[PDB]
């Protein structure tokens, strides 16, 4: 839209408060739901986060076209991980649960 | 006598190759008022009169001698001398400005960048300029507190990271307070256009909260906290 | 008779081809408490993103899974307070980061702003963030 | 040496405060393609740090006329200023101050809406006898500098052409006509001549002739020099203003709005003194006569403070809220200059060089004007207007608030008088190919001296003389020592050091050529004061106590006999300066009596002043 800027910093702002919600989430409903959900939830905050700092740090039309792809190639080899480790191996709940159990 | 050291950051434009350094200067105390400029102007009228910085109004409210003391962005004519004689005072210029000559900044995109909000009363209708003063209640003038009082000092701007990095296309804390100041004057006409100026990625939104600007202000002024306001207004308004 | 636009070009073009300095700041400028847990924010949030894209790249490329890893650190024995120690700092920057979050969360409500109050949220944060690391670590 | 770059424009301002930038924009506005020289960026000039607020009868308080504040200005003026610009300023305040409103201007408000008006000195209701005026509008105690920027912001929707931080040295005449300015950009270091139709000064006072003033240190008279340095008079400049109230030390003005809200000035003996010097009026007497009363009791021993040297203004009676809504800007100040918290104690105050009545002679539209045997003379191409200016709006005494208002009522004055009589586009005037050469050779033999006394010492030389021999209470022995050491100051300018030989930034020189500008003033101002054998305004000689008329006004006219020109003193003071020798020769022409309209508005005959 004409609104996009602001659009994108509320949804920052939406993403977060669903991130933080996600954590009590995990300690008290640890499942594939809250797994997919910090999966596409801890991808989506890190990939805007990650934008900003682009957008603050590399300068020039070039460097900022390549900081910004490599960034989404980052982003979605990160998502397909994390839904790899959820749907093959234990998921995100269980994995931090048997981390500190060590 | 209680000499007091002062170094101060020298660069002459007029000297090829001449590259920046940092000049030291004794001050006594009791032979000199109490505020940073009266030691910046008795070296120069005493020590060094090739020292160069801005000056006027000499009590904080032009904003001509914005500069760095100990560290922090301020005016030199407000800034009390510390009297502690095991320190020597660093005073630069505005951080990361182009230099004139010694402490003279450039300012004139911080002026521009000012210039491009428009800031002035507009209306709709502006047929009826000059025939009868607009009605403003105390209550909706009593929002312009804090705002209206800026002296454009460029301290709170030049503190600011984000515009340190980005200063070309990030508006900064002075600019983006004044623009509020016009979004909520109750006799303006041009809120909503005055937010759809900044729908993009750097003039309002590099601002991450950092919270240089209000500590720096020399008037007690809360730019960081208007930014806020705009945040919320640019998310909540409808065309 | 120059646009605002006009004026911020010819500062660029002017001063880019001067001899003219640029003056210092981040290396002259004082800090705050404030001013560092700004920096630290980015900083955790980061580094949390790159822990998150290395774990998420090892689940893809590792030729085992989760609990022999788990295993083979168990296997080691390692003292308790190692083990402490290493979990408090995988905590301490999410803690972080987290209490910080929300105290972000909350200027972007527009509360807080006061100067004072920026530095009483700040204490704030770095309690929790210790009181939290440190439980979290014993459990 | 110098590369000259030449500019062509309909009309060049010269000052960008608020007289400056109303003249400006008002000019590109009517169609002319107007530059603005200025040596301060726009908002920095004096005028941001002006106060107390600005006078204009929009009875938004009580029932007021515009005729009152004229009765008062004049009454004001001690006779000295000229009726017809007072008609014209203070029947165009109304619609002056609504024009800043609708511009932006974030003034104080009423329960109403309307622009708070608070009382401020010397100002009634009912010609003189119907209780204490209150028309001066204000925001808060920072009318200057809302005044000031919303000038600017204002400025910016216009096609003016800006010149900051560039230097008029001098203006470009030939055959009694300004053909523009000749300037130094600060920034690059290079001369530039400004050829123009008009040319418009509003370069602001110069208080810094003394040694404490509150006054900007860029208040150094440049304007004023430079029509000194063409051969043309300047008027009245023996009337120097004492406000009441600069803040003991460092001289910073503490508002008569202070006054004008309750707060009350008090001696050793915790006397309110102004119920006994001026018992109507009391703190809201008159300037002169408040910087006399305030004079007295301190020579007298009633002085405050462990040196017996000011005195105090009260405000903590005042509730705590009225401070914090009416007098933010002194409570701050008093704080950081002072120490003092408003609510608790009061703030240390004596009478300090403030504002300038006299200046370039100008008629009522803003021309500037010279008078050769008997008969004013319009200068084509020059007009001047704001405190640079001698209209004479202020005459001997400036009441407060009318400064600000003279500022937007003759910067306007000067773009509607071009407009209605000159076309933007007009040829702009040749001058010869060497025009302003004399002023390049000035800035070289500066920017090299290399003598015995720099530029600091002389400069100081001249405030402590102007300080001891030019002040509130003057006698001819004293203002004679004052004019024969300020003279050998003068010469002695020859002996001149100074250090920074680069042309970018170089405020040394820079403040060597406001030293010489600032110089001429001084010399104009002792000079006259000598002369002037008599007590009018701020002018007080206690040599000669009386105020000198044409006519004894205090007793009735039938059967006097006239006094000739000659053998009285009502009549402006016209200053001129040979610049090589600096000897100042003076002459006199008459105050205008007539209003514009006789009918509308009577003139006011001279009379006995007292508060
Ligand atoms: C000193 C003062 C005066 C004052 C006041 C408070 C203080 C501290 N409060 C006032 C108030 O509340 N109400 C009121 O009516 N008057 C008050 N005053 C007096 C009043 O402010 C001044 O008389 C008035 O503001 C002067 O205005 P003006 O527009 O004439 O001039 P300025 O603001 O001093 O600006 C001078 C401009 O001229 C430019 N300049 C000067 N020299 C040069 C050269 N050589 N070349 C180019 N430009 C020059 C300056 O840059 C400035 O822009
Ligand atoms: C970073 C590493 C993650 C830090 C998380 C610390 C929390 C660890 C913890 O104590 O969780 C325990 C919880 C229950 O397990 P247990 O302690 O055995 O208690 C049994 C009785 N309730 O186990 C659970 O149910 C898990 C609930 C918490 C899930 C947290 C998910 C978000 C993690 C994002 C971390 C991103 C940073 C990655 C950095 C490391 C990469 C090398
Ligand atoms: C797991 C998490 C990861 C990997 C992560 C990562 C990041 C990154 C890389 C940024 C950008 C940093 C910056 O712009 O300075 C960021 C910003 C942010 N994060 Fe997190 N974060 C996590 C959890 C959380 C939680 C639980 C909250 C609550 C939160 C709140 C925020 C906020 C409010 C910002 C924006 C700060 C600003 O606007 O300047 N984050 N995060
Ligand atoms: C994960 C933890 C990350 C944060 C911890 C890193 C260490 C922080 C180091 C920086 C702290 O630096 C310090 O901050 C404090 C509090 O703002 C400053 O103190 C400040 O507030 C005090 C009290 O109102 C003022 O008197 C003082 O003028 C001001 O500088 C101090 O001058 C600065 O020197
Ligand atoms: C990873 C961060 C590396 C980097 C380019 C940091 C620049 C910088 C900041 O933006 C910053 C932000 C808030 C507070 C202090 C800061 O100081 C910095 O070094
Ligand atoms: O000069 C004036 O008109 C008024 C002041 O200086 C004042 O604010 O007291
Ligand atoms: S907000 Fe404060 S620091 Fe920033 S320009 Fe204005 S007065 Fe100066
Ligand atoms: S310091 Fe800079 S990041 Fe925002 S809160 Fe202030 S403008
Ligand atoms: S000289 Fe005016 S703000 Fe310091
Ligand atoms: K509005
Ligand atoms: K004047």
């Amino acid at each position: 839209s004409s609104k996009a800027a602001s659009l994108h910093w509320t949804s920052e702002r939406a993403v977060s408060a669903l991130l933080l919600g996600l954590l009590p989430a995990a300690y008290l409903y640890p499942g594939p739901a809250v797994d997919y959900s910090l999966a596409a939830a801890l991808t989506l905050h890190g990939h805007w986060g990650l934008g900003q700092v682009i957008t603050d740090y590399v300068h020039g039309d070039t460097p900022i076209k390549v900081a910004n792809t490599g960034l989404y190639v980052l982003s979605a080899i990160t998502f397909t991980g994390l839904c790899y480790f959820n749907y093959y191996d234990v998921g995100i709940c269980k994995a931090v649960a048997m981390l500190w159990s060590i | 006598s209680r000499i007091k050291k002062f170094s101060i950051y020298r660069w002459d434009p007029d000297k090829p190759g001449d590259k920046p350094r940092m000049q030291t200067y004794e001050v006594d105390l009791n032979k000199c008022g109490p505020m940073v400029l009266d030691a910046l102007i008795k070296i120069k009228n005493e020590l060094d009169s090739t020292l160069t910085f801005r000056r006027s109004c000499r009590e904080g409210i032009c904003g001509s001698c914005a500069m760095n003391i100990a560290g922090g962005n301020t005016l030199a004519c407000t800034k009390k001398i510390d009297p502690d004689l095991s320190k020597t005072t660093k005073i630069y210029p505005l951080p990361h400005m182009y230099v004139v000559k010694d402490l003279v900044p450039d300012l004139s995109n911080f002026y521009a960048q000012y210039k491009s909000i428009e800031p002035y009363l507009k209306k709709k209708d502006e047929s009826k300029q000059g025939k009868e003063q607009y009605l403003q209640s105390i209550e909706d003038r009593q929002k312009l507190d804090g705002l209206y009082e800026c002296i454009l000092c460029a301290c709170c701007s030049t503190s600011c990271p984000s515009y340190w990095w980005n200063g070309d296309k990030y508006l900064g804390p002075a600019v983006l307070m004044q623009a509020y100041r016009w979004m909520i004057d109750s006799r303006d006409d041009y809120t909503e256009e005055r937010l759809a100026q900044l729908q993009d990625p750097f003039s309002l939104y590099r601002c991450h909260t950092i919270m240089n600007c209000t500590r720096t202000c020399p008037k007690g002024l809360n730019p960081g906290k208007a930014i806020a306001e705009i945040k919320k207004m640019m998310a909540t308004y409808k065309e | 008779a120059t646009t605002a636009k006009e004026e911020m070009a010819r500062f660029w073009e002017k001063n880019t081809k001067s001899s003219r300095p640029l003056s210092p700041h981040i290396s002259i400028y004082k800090w705050s408490l404030p001013m560092a847990m700004s920096i630290t924010h980015r900083g955790t949030g980061v580094a949390l993103s790159l822990g998150v894209s290395l774990f998420s790249l090892a689940a893809l490329l590792l030729p085992e899974q989760f609990p022999h890893y788990v295993a083979v650190v168990k296997s080691l024995s390692l003292s308790p307070a190692l083990i402490y120690s290493a979990k408090f700092a995988l905590v301490f920057p999410l803690s972080y980061h987290t209490w910080n979050g929300i105290r972000h969360l909350v200027w972007d409500m527009g509360k807080g702003f006061k100067l004072s109050q920026v530095e009483q949220s700040g204490v704030v944060v770095l309690i929790l963030t210790l009181l939290s690391s440190a439980a979290i670590a014993a459990m | 040496q110098y590369p000259v770059v030449d500019h062509e424009f309909d009309a060049v301002v010269v000052g960008a405060g608020g007289a400056g930038l109303r003249a400006a924009f008002g000019l590109s506005e009517a169609g002319f393609n107007t530059a603005c020289v200025t040596k301060l960026f726009p908002t920095r000039s004096h005028t941001v740090a002006a106060q107390g607020g600005i006078n204009a009868a929009l009875g938004n308080m009580e029932d007021d006329n515009w005729r009152w504040h004229f009765y008062d200005t004049v009454k004001g003026s001690d006779w000295l200023g000229d009726q017809d610009a007072i008609h014209y300023m203070t029947e165009q305040a109304p619609a002056a101050v609504i024009e800043l409103e609708n511009y932006g201007m974030p003034f104080s408000r009423t329960e109403e809406g309307k622009i708070y008006q608070r009382a401020f000195g010397g100002q009634s209701l009912q010609f003189g006898k119907g209780g204490q005026a209150h028309r001066c509008c204000c925001v808060a105690d920072r009318t200057g500098h809302s005044l000031l920027h919303t000038l600017y912001g204002r400025s910016l929707r216009y096609d003016t052409s800006y010149f900051v931080e560039y230097f008029a040295l001098d203006l470009l005449m030939e055959n009694g006509e300004c053909r523009g300015v000749i300037a130094l950009c600060i920034e690059d270091g290079t001369i530039h001549r400004f050829r123009a139709k008009n040319t418009v000064i509003a370069t602001g006072g110069y208080g810094r002739t003394y040694f404490s003033c509150t006054s900007a240190h860029t208040s150094t008279g440049d304007g004023t020099a430079m029509v000194t340095r063409a051969g043309l008079p300047c008027q009245d400049l023996e009337f120097v203003q004492f406000h009441p109230t600069g803040i003991y030390g460092a001289g910073c003005l503490i508002t008569e709005g202070c006054r004008g809200e309750g707060g009350i000035l008090i001696n050793s003996q915790g006397e309110r003194f102004m119920e006994r010097y001026a018992p109507v009026a009391k703190d809201l007497a008159s300037r002169d006569v408040v910087s006399r009363s305030m004079t007295i009791e301190i020579r007298e021993g009633r002085g405050c403070g462990p040196e017996k040297d000011h005195v105090y203004l009260q405000l903590h009676h005042l509730p705590p809220q009225q401070l914090a809504t009416r007098l933010p800007g002194i409570s701050e100040t008093a704080m950081i200059f002072a120490g003092v918290d408003v609510t608790k104690e009061p703030i240390p105050v004596l009478p300090t060089v403030h504002y300038n009545m006299g200046g370039i002679p100008t008629n009522y539209k803003g021309q500037v004007i010279t008078h050769v045997n008997g008969e004013d003379k319009v200068v084509p191409g020059l007009y001047a207007c704001g405190e640079a200016a001698s209209a004479s709006v202020h005459g001997a005494n400036r009441l407060g608030a009318n400064s600000l208002l003279d500022l937007v009522v003759f910067g306007r004055a000067c773009a509607l008088t071009i407009a209605e009589t000159c076309k933007p586009g007009e040829p702009v005037p040749s001058i010869k190919p060497n025009a302003g050469e004399e002023s390049v050779a000035n800035l070289d033999k500066l920017r090299f001296a290399d003598g015995t006394i720099r530029t600091s010492e002389a400069r100081l030389n001249m405030q402590k003389t102007m300080q001891s021999h030019a002040a509130v209470f003057r006698t001819g022995s004293i203002l004679q020592e004052g004019c024969e050491k300020l003279s050998q100051i003068y010469r002695d300018l020859a002996h001149l050091k100074t250090f920074d030989r680069g042309i970018v930034w170089n405020t040394d020189l820079v403040e060597t050529l406001e030293l010489q500008n600032l110089m001429l003033c001084a010399l104009q101002t002792i000079y006259g004061a000598e002369a002037r054998k008599e007590s009018r305004g701020a002018h007080a000689r206690e040599d000669y106590k009386l105020r000198i008329d044409e006519f004894d006004y205090s007793k009735p006219l039938q059967g006097q006999q006239k006094r000739p020109f000659e053998e009285h003193w009502r009549k402006h003071t016209l200053s001129y300066v040979d610049v090589k020798s600096g000897k100042v020769t003076l002459k006199y022409r008459p105050v205008i009596d007539r209003t514009l309209n006789e009918e509308d508005c009577s003139s006011v005959p001279p009379a006995i002043r007292s508060y």
